[PDB]
């Protein structure tokens, strides 16, 4: 309504609003919640704790990455007004490691603190594809970032066993690895399958064995690679491949995850990805990926349907709640794969059918790639005189007379 | 040796200045970013307390020509094209409220894995 | 009048495209009706398109 | 104290219940251990701390992060916490820094700082 | 009411120590009292304690330690069936320093892999 | 980096050397070392030659 009459009904263009990037901003306890909240709930149909559209169920698609746990309770009705919700408790479930690129896996295993990381990152690259042809031989354009299976187990191993080779230097025979027992290894793919045990190395004419390329040089790489493979915090990985449960995964269930997010079960409007119990080393890797599987199917459906002269028929909408916390303005190394995967969504999200709800309490913190995108500004009340003048030099300029009751909203 | 460039972009802050620096004449339509406002009133020839504030306010089909093939900076509006480019921007709000649609995730999950791009 | 338009969303083939009866034809280039020899070429792009990848050249 | 605050949480979430024995830690002169400009020195205690500011509200376990010396405390650590306590402040980049981490910074709220007696 | 304060220059202990016909007591923890188990440290913190120094090391002295710790905490826990480097579980250090010192004065050479002799 | 390196190592033995009774003896330690040993140090590592004869020890 309006503050002016409470008689006169507020309109807004939904094609104008929804199809672009809104940017929702307040301060703590104006209830920035709530309005987030009223808005989607007009958007889905849910009037009166009652859902509308009850005979037939609409298009409309909202992805809400609850980093606390706030709007599960905002969307959950009697099971009488036949509403399912798609709340996705990612502590408590199943996205796997495999679906990554090379951004989010050097992230989560690779320490950019210590030195000599180049070769840490060139081996893990190199076991990393070289696995995923091992355990995908049908398929041809096989890549880092390609998603598809690879243990993390044999990776470890491969580089446990690199890190412990030991070269034969006599004469005669070609220079190989040698092993304890005296046996050659002809092929180094079998670094995967098991630990090894090499030969001692010897300046003597006899043996005169060599050390490796590599050996000594991933002490520190590895411990840290053992401790992530046994964190039981981030089960939902399945980065234990050891169990039957977590190996039973393979590249063919994965039309059954994109579904997941989705909404696409049995049928789902609202999916709120509760991202509260995740350790926060990984909280940003997580949205990095759920971005870009959304934006990937987006584009990749956008561009085969438009050689069948139609367009995109399922435009979804992301709702990003507490924004500075993973896409900040000053930010390292760990927030690059978010900001990357978000910034691809706010330049390039309009065109395959994505939108943005940037819902923050900091403005002045949020990445100004990401908010000078936003055409469609709902401000609450804000009383950081440093939040005010950034939102303020973001507005239109028919706006900037009205911008000062900001600290006067209530 | 008789080439000319209509570098035509809606983000010129993004589009390297050793191109955009070489344009004579600039039609300048309705910019709302601050950076693009400001990257386009430090490049254009002639800013002088009437072309540094009318950007942000140029209506629907208005356009502000700069340039040496005029004398006079103006405001032009310009006729709708007949006929109209194939513009196609997806409508978030008019394609809900359609039902619901199934796509074929089959089809679009194979041209992912590069096999009929 | 010789115009070439680069068009990457492909939004602008409508434009040009009138009835036959007033002899104005458009020289409109697909991925299908173009025809660009891989020799015509030279190394930097030869490169690119055979060699070049993301792993370590041998 | 992290893992037990945890672990009690996910045990008492099976009975539908929190924790009903929370933790206040208080840090004396927090700059010492949790510096912004440090390197290995105090490297295990930044993220011990840490992954108390981000993720502790959620198990029953809060921070009180006393210094007198801001400018040198984390901006990761400080920028967590809701309610302020401030006193005298002399030196004008602490002033600056808390200026510009308080949630209503207003004008007469900024003056009053190194009035305080 | 619960609340641990980190202290490091003293004080804070009047506050909070009065008569003890009170009834109220002060769990006050110095260097004498507290007792923080080696064995319950991860890998990052144990290479801290021992191997780090000011000289560099070599390629074989943290490979040693590690394995070394790592087969102590088996040896004196059998009931657990994963036992890492960094698993809290109690291990002997002398032991460790046993085994480090033997293994720096050996006079057996490989005679290639045979187990026996 | 090499230079650096080379005059701690030198220092510190020199160190460890001259006062044997000290245990924690470090490179900021205030413990008396002789300088023109170190110098001597650092000009036999600047000819340094090792024998590679095969068999014997690179020594």
């Amino acid at each position: 309504n309006l503050a002016q009459n409470e008689e006169v009904s507020f309109t807004l263009d939904g094609d104008k609003f929804f199809s672009k990037h809104v940017a929702v901003v307040g301060s703590t306890g104006s209830g920035k919640s709530c309005a987030v909240a009223k808005i989607l709930q007009n958007v889905v149909g849910i009037n009166d704790a009652r859902n509308i559209n009850k005979s037939d169920k609409k298009n409309s698609h909202i992805i809400i990455f609850d980093i606390h746990s706030e709007y599960k309770s905002a969307f959950e009705i009697d099971k009488n007004e036949d509403f399912n919700l798609n709340y996705l408790d990612v502590e408590k479930l199943k996205l796997p490691y495999w679906l990554m690129n090379s951004e989010e896996l050097e992230t989560l295993f690779i320490e950019s603190n210590e030195q000599n990381s180049h070769n840490q990152v060139s081996q893990f690259k190199r076991a990393v594809v070289l696995n995923k042809e091992k355990y995908n031989p049908e398929f041809k354009k096989i890549t880092y970032d390609s998603p598809v299976y690879f243990n993390i187990n044999e990776v470890f191993n491969y580089i446990y066993n690199l890190n412990e080779e030991v070269i034969n230097k006599i004469e005669g025979e070609p220079s190989l690895p040698k092993l304890s027992n005296g046996e050659l290894v002809e092929n180094r793919q079998i670094y995967f399958n098991e630990k090894l045990e090499f030969t001692s190395s010897n300046t003597s004419k006899a043996t005169k064995a060599s050390n490796g390329p590599f050996n000594g040089e991933f002490n520190r790489f590895l411990s840290r690679f053992e401790t992530k493979l046994t964190d039981k915090r981030l089960e939902f990985l399945l980065l234990n491949q050891d169990v039957e449960e977590n190996s039973k995964y393979r590249t063919e269930h994965f039309e059954d995850i994109l579904k997941q997010f989705m909404g696409y079960l049995d049928r789902s409007n609202v999916s709120i990805i509760d991202l509260s119990g995740i350790p926060f080393e990984v909280l940003s890797i997580t949205i990095s990926l759920i971005s870009r599987l959304i934006f990937d199917f987006a584009f990749h459906y956008s561009k085969l349907q438009h050689q069948k002269d139609e367009l995109n028929d399922i435009p979804f909408m992301i709702v990003c709640e507490e924004a500075h916390n993973y896409i900040p303005r000053t930010g390292g190394i760990e927030f690059k794969a978010a900001k990357k995967s978000i910034e691809r969504i706010a330049k390039e999200g309009r065109k395959y059918g994505l939108s943005l709800m940037v819902v923050s309490q900091r403005p002045s913190e949020v990445s100004d790639t990401i908010l000078s995108q936003c055409n469609n500004f709902i401000n609450l009340r804000l009383t950081n005189i440093n939040d005010q003048n950034y939102i303020k030099n973001l507005l239109p300029d028919n706006s900037r007379s009205i911008s000062e009751i900001l600290p006067t909203l209530g | 040796y008789g080439l000319s460039l209509m570098v035509v972009s809606q983000r010129p802050s993004e589009v390297s200045d050793t191109i955009l620096s070489q344009c004579n004449n600039f039609i300048n339509l309705r910019l709302t970013n601050i950076n693009d406002q400001n990257y386009i009133k430090n490049l254009l020839p002639d800013n002088s307390r009437s072309i540094s504030e009318i950007l942000p306010t140029l209506g629907a089909g208005e356009c502000l020509v700069v340039g040496d093939s005029t004398p006079i900076p103006s405001i032009v509006k310009l006729e709708l094209p007949n006929p109209e480019p194939r513009s196609q921007s997806i409508k978030f709000h008019k394609k809900w409220s359609e039902s619901w649609r199934t796509p074929s995730f089959e089809e679009v999950i194979m041209r992912w894995r590069k096999e009929n791009g």
